[PDB]
C-alpha cells in the first residue's frame, strides 16, 4: 500500500502534501532558469558559474532520485509489472524526457566549463512539471476536434499571405527608403514583412513606401488579419464550450449499471463459446442463445456509450418514443380486454 | 454462411423472410428470458442497420460480420472495469467483484459467479487483472 | 470501375494511397516555390535559374497529364456524361485554374528566360491542393450565414476608422517629427496611419505628436480595436458552434425513411397526372386523389427536411404535442365507450 | 379556378365553409386509405397557412399556388436519390432501387413499382441516372 | 398605393432595383470622398477642386431632391400624418443627419474655395447609407445586452492600464535612450505608452529601457493584453449565439393566435369599463366579470410572451408539466367513475 | 429604517439618486487625477501644486465623512452588531483600501510638498468606485470556473515562448545591425523580444537579422499567437455563455417553496435531537422518525439545488421518468383492479 | 378597498380566505364560460404571486394594483397589431380586422364585433388606425 | 454503529438485507405520513449512493456519515433564509416567519411554529436575527 501512495504522491497529485511538493520543484527550477539567464548575460557569469554549477548538481542527483522512486513506484497498476511493464512506464514520453534531461546533465557534469548545454537542459527541464499530460492531452483533444476548421484557416491564411506578399512585392520592388534602403529587395524580404503584417507584430523594419503597395497592404490586412487570428477565436470558443459540457455532465453514479450490464453481456457472449459451462442457464438453440447474448452486448455496449455521454435532446426524445410506445401498446391491450369482456 | 440461414430461419417461424420486434420477443419468450416491450425495441433498434424498423437478412449478416477483437470494444471494457475500479489501480478484490456482480446492474447465480472468478483470479489471490483478464478473452 | 476508383483517387481522398500522393504533390509545389524565393533572390539566381526550369517542365509535364486522367475520370458521375458533360465537369473553377496554370506554363516555356510567370504560376499553382473545396465552402458557408453581424462589424469599423483618421488629420495637420518630417502631411497619410492603427499592426513610421493627437488615438483605438477584430472572434465562435452541431447530428439511418416516402410522394404526384396509369390503385375522385398526394408530398418534403436537421426542442415539443394529442384522444374514446356501456 | 371551389368543396360534404381534421379523416376513409390522427395533424399543419387549427379556402388556394418545377424541390429530390445512392455516384441498380422502393419506407405494388422502373430505366442498363429521371420530372 | 411603394423603395429596400440604387448612391459618395482625399493631398488640388465643386453641387441638389420625396413619402405610415407626423419623422436622427448635411452644403457652396466644410461633409455624408439603422440597432442591442460584462472589462482594464504605467513610469523616469532623449519624461507619456501596449499595437517610439521597467511591461503586458482585448471575444460570441437563436426561432404563423387573444382580451377589458355595451354576452357579478377579463389578459400577455420569444426548455417542461396534470386528472376521474360503477 | 436607507443608498445604489452621486464621486477623482498628471508634467507643476492640495484637502474631509457614515450605517444588516460587527464590516478588502488611503492622505498632508504620495494615492483610489465588488467578484467567478483551460494555456504559452526565445537567441547570436548594437546580447533580450512577439506588441527595438532567426520567428510566431490570445477569446465566451445562462434562468418564485421545505426540514432535523418537543406530532420509532427526517433534509436540499440552479435537460428527462413510472403505477393499478373485478 | 374584499370573497364562496383552482374553475362554470383545467392552472400560474399554488387576498391586491396604461403594455398590443398589419404600414382592412377577429384566435360574435369595428373606425373609411386606436384606449 | 444494524432491519421487516421502495413506502404508512411515489422515489434517489434502484447498509452507513454541521450546508440554510428576507437585510418580520412557515412550502402546526419562534427570537422582538439561529443550531 506504500508503494501505491508514494505513487499517487509522486504523479497523481491529490492532496496539499503533493501540491507544495510540486510547487517547490517547479520553483527551483524557475530559480535555476534565472540564474542561467544571469549567467547568460555577459556582465554577471563570473559570479554566476560557481553556484550554478552547484545547483545544478544537486539538482541532477534530486531528480536522478526521483525517477529512481518513481521507477520503482510505477510497479503499484497493473499494466506496469516486471521488467516488460517498467520498460513500458518508461517508453512515456514523459519518463523519456526525465530520463534524456538526467542522462545528458550527467554527462554535462562529467566532462565539465562553458557550454551551452547547462541552458538547454534547464529550458527542457522546465517542461517536466506537466505531469500525467494533463494540459498537452487536452490541447491535442481540442485541436483534433476541431482540426477541420482549423485546417481551413490555416490554408486560407497562408494563401492570403503568399498571395498579397507577392503584390506588395510587385508594387514595391523599386521603392527605396529615407535611408537608403531597399525595402522589399526580394520576394524571400516581402513574405517576412506579410508574415509580419498577418501575425499583427509590426516590427516596423519593413514598411511600403509607394502608395500602390500602402493600398494593397491596408486592403489585405483589413481581409487577413481576422483569419490569421482566427485560431485564437475557435481554440477560445471550443474550451468554454467543452468545459460548459463537463459542467453539465451526468453524475457517476448514473453509469455504474451500464458498467455492469456490458462486463456482464461481454463474459456471456466469452463463455457461448466453451459448450461446456455454467453460461448455459437460461445445436440450434445454441446458435439461437449466442445470437441472442451478442445483441444484448451490442444493446449494452450502446446504453453504456450514451450513459457515459453527456445527456443530449436526442437522448430525451429517444426516451420519450419509447415510454410513448410502451404506454400506446398497454392502452391497446386494455382496449382489447374491455372489447372482449363486452 | 449455411448457419447464417437456419439461425435467421430460427427466429422466423413463419417464413415471411423479415424478423420484427414481436417475432422477437415470442422467440425470446419460448426461450424462457421473460422480456420486455423496451428491450425488444432497443434490441431491434442496435441491429437493424437501416432503421426502417424490421431486421432483415443483409442487416443479420452484417451483425454477425462485426464481432468482437475490436480495439474500441476492447478499450470500452477496459474502461468499464476501471470505472469499477477503485484506487485508480488496477486490482479489485475477488469479493467486491462478485458483490458487485451478482447485485449491481445484471443478475447472476452462484455458478456462473464461480466460473466468471476462477476465468479472472487465476492465481491464488485476492485480486484479479482485468487488463490480463480481457487480453485473455 | 476502374474509371471509378481513379477518379475516386484523385479527386475524393478516402485512403493513406490518396492522402500521401497529395501530400507528395503538395510537397513538391512547395518545394517548388522555395527555388523560386530563392531564384528571387539577388545573390541565388544563376544556381537556381537551371533547376527551376527543369522543375518547372517536369511539373508542367506531370499536371497536364493529371488534368488529362482527370477529364477522363471525371465521367464516372452521371452528371458528366459526353462532351457536355465533360465541359460542364471543366468549367468548375478548380479544373478552370487547372487549365489556366497548365497553358500559361506550357506557353511561357514556350516563350523561354526572366520572367515573372514561372514565379505568379507557382504562386497560382499552390491553390491547387484545395479539392472538392472542403475549405472554401465551408469558409463561404460560415460567411453567408453570419453576413449580417459581418457587414455591420465592417460598415462600423470603416466609419469609425474614418472618423477617427480625419480628427487626427486636424489634430496634427502641422506636427513636425524629430527628424524634420510631417508625419500627417495629408488625409491620404492619416488614413493609412488610422488602418494601420485599427488592424492593430503599429508600424511606427507615422505617430502623433501632438497631446490633442495622442489623446484622440487613444480614445479612438480603445474604442475600435474591439470592432476591428470582432471577424475573428465572430467566425471562431461561428464554427465552434457549427462543429459542436455536426457532433451533435443524428445518423444516417434516420434519413432513409424520410427520403423513401419523399421519392414516393414525388412519384404519385408525377403519375397522377397522367390519366392512365398503375398508380389509380386505392373526375372529381381524380381531383380529391392529387390533392391528396399534393398534401403528402409537402408533408413528406417537411419531414425529411426535419429529419436531416439536427434535432431541436421545437422538434421534441412538436412530437410530444402529436403524442399527448393522441393519447387524449384514444382516453377520450375509451371514457365515452365506458359511458356507451354502462 | 372555378375546379378549386368545387375540390375545396368536395372535401367539405357539411357546407360550412371550412375543412378540419375530422372532415379530412371521413374524406380519406372514404376514399379508402385507413390514415391515423398523426398523419390527420401532419398535414393539416403542413396546409395550414395561418395555423389557427383548421384550413380555409384562400390557404387551400396558395397551396395549390406552390406547385412543383420549384429549384428547392428539384435539389431536395437530388440530394434524397443521392442518399439512396451508394458510392457517391449517380448510378443505383434497378434490383436495389426496386428493393428499397418496396420495402423501405412507403409501400409500393408491383404495377407501380414497373411503371416507376420503366418510366427511369428508359434504356435497357441495370441502372439509372436519377439526374435525368428527375429532369424528366 | 405609389407613395407606399416609393417610400419603400427609398427607405425599405426589398428588391434589386433598390439595391442598385443605393449601391449607386454609395458608391458615389464613396467616389467623391476619394476625390476629396486626392485634393487634400496637396500635389492633387488644382486638377481636383474643379470636379469637387462640381459633383458637390450635383449630389447636393440630389440629396434635397431625395430628402424632399422622402419627406414626401413619409405619410403613408399612420405614425406620421400631417405636419405634426411628418415633424415626428424629421426628428429621427437619420432625417435629422440628412437634414443638417444638407442646409451646411448648401451654405458652404453658397459662401464659396478652401475649407473643411466640403470634406468634413462627405466624411459625415458617409453615414447616411446606414438607414432604417440596421447596424447601430444591433450593435447598440447586443451591447446593452452584454453591458455588465462591457463595464466590468473597460474597468478592469483602465484600473490595470493606470497602475501598471504608474509603476513603469517609477521604473523608467530617469532612463535616457541612445537618442538622448527621455522616453518617460512624464506619467502623461508613459500613460500614452501603457495605452499603446494595452492597445497592442506597439509603435515603438516609447519602449522601456531599464530592466525593471521590462520586466513590469513584460508581466503587466502578459496579464492586461487579454483583458484589454477582451471586448472583440465577448461581442463575437454574443453576436454569434444571437444569430444562432435567431435561425432558432419559431414560424411566424405560431404568433398569430397569441395576438389574436391578446387583442381580444384587451377589448374586453376595455369594454368591461363601459356599463352599456355588446361585451355583455357571458353590480358583484360585473366586478367579477371584470376580475376574469383582467386575469385572461394577463395569461393571454404571458402566452403572446412566451410564443414570441424562442423555444426553451422552460417552456418544455412546463407545457409537458400541464399535460401530465390533465392526464392524471383525467384517469383520477375514470378510476373514480370505475369505483363508483363497482 | 433611516439607517438602512443611508446604507443602501451609500453602498448598494438603486435609484438614480445614487447614480448621480457615485458618478459625481467618481468624476472628482479622475479630476483630481488628471490634475495629478498635469502637475507631473515637468512644465505644468507650479501652476497645479496650489490647487492640487487644496482639491487633496477636500478629497481626503469628504473621504473621512464618508467612510464614518458609511461605518455608522454598516449596522443596519444582522451580520454587523456591535463592535465586533463593525470590525467584521471594516475587514473587508474595500473598507480596508479606504481606510489605508485615508490614513495615507491624512499622514501625507500633515507631513507636507513635493512627495509622490499625493500621486499614487489618487492612483489607488480610483479604485474606491468598485462598491459591492460586483466586477472583480465576476472576473474571480469566471476564471476559477475556467482555470483549468488557463492554466493549460498559461502553461504552453510560456513553454513555447521560452523555447522559441533561446532558438531565435541561437540563432542570432552574433547578428550586428546597421547600427552597430547587438540586438540579441544575451538570453535575457532575446526573452524581451519573445515576451514582446507574443504579446503581439512589435516595438521594433529588437528585430531578428539573419534569416534563421527570421525563418525561426516567423514559424513560432504563427504557432504561439494564437496561443498567447487564447485567454481574450476564452473569457469572452465564457462571460457570454454566463450572460446567456443568466438571462434562461428561471423566475425568483419557482425558488420559494423550496426554500420553504429546506428551512422546514432543518427545523424537524434540529427538533429530532430534543427529546420532549412539539416536533413529535407524526426509542426505535424515535429512530426510524430521525432518520426519515433525515432523508427529507437531503432530498429538500438536492430540490433547491435543482431549482435553484437553471433549467437542464438532465433536468426535463428525471421530471419526465418520474411522470412516466407514476403514470405507469396507476395503470397497472388499474389493470389489476379490473383483471380482479373480471 | 371595500370592494376588493368583497370580489375576493364573492370568489369564495367558502370563507377558507384562499382562492384555488378548484374554486375558481366552479365559479367559471356558475358563470357560464365551460372552462378547461389547463386554462385555470395558467390563470392561477398568472395571478399567483408567491407561486406556492393558490391565489390569496395579497396577491389578488398586487394583481389589481397592477393595471393597463403600461408602457410596456402599450407597446405589446402595437406590434401585435402591427404583426396582423400586412404592408408593414399601419392601416388594416376593416373587412379583415373583422375575419381576424371573428375567426382566428378568440371567437367573437357579431354585436361585439360591431362596437369594435365602431370604435377603431371612427371616421367613415375602408382602413382603421391602430395607433390612434390604441391611444384612444 | 450496532444502532445502525437495528435501524436498518427495522425498514425491512423481511430480513432479505435490503431496502426498496415498497418497503420504505409500508413504513411510512405504518407511521402515518401518507407518502407518494414521486417522494419515495426521490427519496431512494437521494439516499443510493451506488444508483442501482436499492438501498444497501452501506449505503445507509454512508448517509449516516454525511451530517449537518457542514459549511455548504450552513451556507444553503443562511442563503435560504434570505431568500426569504425581505429588504436585502438580516431581519424578518415574527408574523411573516409564521405566516411563511405554515403556508408556503411545507405544512406546519401551531405548536411546532411556537417553537421555532421560541427558539428563533429568543429576545423580545419583533424580528428574528437568522443567522445566529443558524449559529445556533
Ligand atoms: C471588419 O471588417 C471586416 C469585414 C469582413 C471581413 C471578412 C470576414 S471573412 C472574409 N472573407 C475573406 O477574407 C476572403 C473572401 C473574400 C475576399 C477576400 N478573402 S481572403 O483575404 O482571405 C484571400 C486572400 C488572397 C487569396 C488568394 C484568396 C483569399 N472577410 C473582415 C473584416
Ligand atoms: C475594454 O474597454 C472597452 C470597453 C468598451 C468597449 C466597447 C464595446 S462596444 C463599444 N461601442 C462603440 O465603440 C461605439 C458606440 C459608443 C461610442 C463609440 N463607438 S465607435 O468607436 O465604434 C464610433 C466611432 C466613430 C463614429 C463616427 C461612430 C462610432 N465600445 C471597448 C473597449
Ligand atoms: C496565457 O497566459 C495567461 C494566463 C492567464 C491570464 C489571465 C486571465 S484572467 C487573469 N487575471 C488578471 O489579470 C487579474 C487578476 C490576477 C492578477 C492580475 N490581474 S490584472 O492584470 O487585470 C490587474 C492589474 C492591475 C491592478 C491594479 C489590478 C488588476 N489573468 C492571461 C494570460
Ligand atoms: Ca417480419
Ligand atoms: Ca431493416
Ligand atoms: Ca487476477
Ligand atoms: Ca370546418
Ligand atoms: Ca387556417
Ligand atoms: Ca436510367
Ligand atoms: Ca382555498
Ligand atoms: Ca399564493
Ligand atoms: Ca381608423
Ligand atoms: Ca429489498
Ligand atoms: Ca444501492
Ligand atoms: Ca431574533
Amino acid at each position: 500500500n506504500i508503494q501505491g501512495r508514494v505513487y499517487n504522491f509522486l504523479e497523481r497529485p491529490t492532496g496539499w502534501k503533493c501540491f507544495v511538493y510540486h510547487f517547490t520543484v517547479f520553483l527551483i527550477v524557475l530559480i535555476c532558469l534565472i540564474f542561467s539567464v544571469l549567467s547568460t548575460i555577459q556582465q554577471y557569469n563570473n559570479l554566476a558559474t560557481e553556484t550554478l554549477f552547484w545547483m545544478e548538481i544537486v539538482l541532477v542527483v534530486f531528480f536522478g532520485a526521483e525517477y529512481v522512486v518513481r521507477l520503482w513506484s510505477a510497479g503499484c497498476r497493473s499494466k506496469y509489472v516486471g521488467v516488460w511493464g517498467r520498460l513500458r512506464f518508461a517508453r512515456k514520453p514523459i519518463s523519456v524526457i526525465d530520463l534524456i534531461v538526467v542522462v545528458a546533465s550527467v554527462i554535462v557534469l562529467c566532462v565539465g566549463s562553458a557550454i551551452r548545454g547547462i541552458r538547454f537542459l534547464q529550458i527542457l527541464r522546465m517542461l517536466h512539471v506537466d505531469r500525467q499530460g494533463g494540459t498537452w492531452r487536452l490541447l491535442g483533444s481540442v485541436v483534433f476536434i476541431h482540426r477541420q476548421e482549423l485546417i481551413t484557416t490555416l490554408y486560407i491564411g497562408f494563401l492570403g499571405l503568399i498571395f498579397s506578399s507577392y503584390f506588395v512585392y510587385l508594387a514595391e520592388k523599386d521603392a527605396i527608403d529615407s535611408s537608403g534602403e531597399y525595402q522589399f529587395g526580394s520576394y524571400a524580404d516581402a513574405l517576412w514583412w506579410g508574415v509580419v503584417t498577418v501575425t499583427t507584430i509590426g516590427y516596423g523594419d519593413k514598411v511600403p513606401q509607394t502608395w500602390i503597395g500602402k493600398t494593397i497592404a491596408s486592403c489585405f490586412s483589413v481581409f487577413a488579419i481576422s483569419f490569421f487570428a482566427l485560431p485564437a477565436g475557435i481554440l477560445g470558443s471550443g474550451f468554454a464550450l467543452k468545459v460548459q459540457q463537463k459542467q453539465r455532465q451526468k453524475h457517476f453514479n448514473r453509469q455504474i449499471p451500464a458498467a455492469a450490464s456490458l462486463i456482464q453481456t461481454a463474459w456471456r457472449c466469452y463463455a457461448a463459446e466453451n459448450p461446456d459451462s455454467a453460461t448455459w442457464k437460461i445445436e440450434h438453440h445454441r446458435a439461437a442463445i449466442k445470437v441472442i447474448r451478442r445483441m444484448q452486448y451490442f444493446v449494452a455496449k450502446k446504453k453504456f456509450q450514451q450513459a457515459r455521454k453527456p445527456y443530449d435532446v436526442r437522448d430525451v426524445i429517444e426516451q420519450y418514443s419509447q415510454g410513448h410506445l410502451n404506454l400506446m401498446v398497454r392502452i391497446k391491450e386494455l382496449q382489447r380486454r374491455l372489447d372482449q369482456s363486452l | 454462411i449455411a448457419e447464417f440461414k437456419e439461425a435467421f430461419s430460427l427466429f422466423d417461424k413463419d417464413g415471411d423472410g423479415t424478423i420484427t420486434t414481436k417475432e422477437l420477443g415470442t422467440v425470446m419468450r419460448s426461450l424462457g428470458q421473460n422480456p420486455t416491450e423496451a428491450e425488444l425495441q432497443d434490441m431491434i433498434n442496435e441491429v437493424d442497420a437501416d432503421g426502417n424498423g424490421t431486421i432483415d437478412f443483409p442487416e443479420f449478416l452484417t451483425m454477425m460480420a462485426r464481432k468482437m477483437k475490436d480495439t474500441d470494444s476492447e478499450e470500452e471494457i477496459r474502461e468499464a472495469f476501471r470505472v469499477f475500479d477503485k484506487d485508480g489501480n488496477g486490482y479489485i478484490s475477488a469479493a467486491e467483484l462478485r458483490h458487485v456482480m451478482t447485485n449491481l446492474g445484471e443478475k447472476l447465480t452462484d455458478e456462473e459467479v464461480d466460473e466468471m472468478i476462477r476465468e479472472a483470479d487465476i492465481d491464488g489471490d485476492g485480486q484479479v487483472n482485468y487488463e490480463e483478464f480481457v487480453q485473455m478473452m
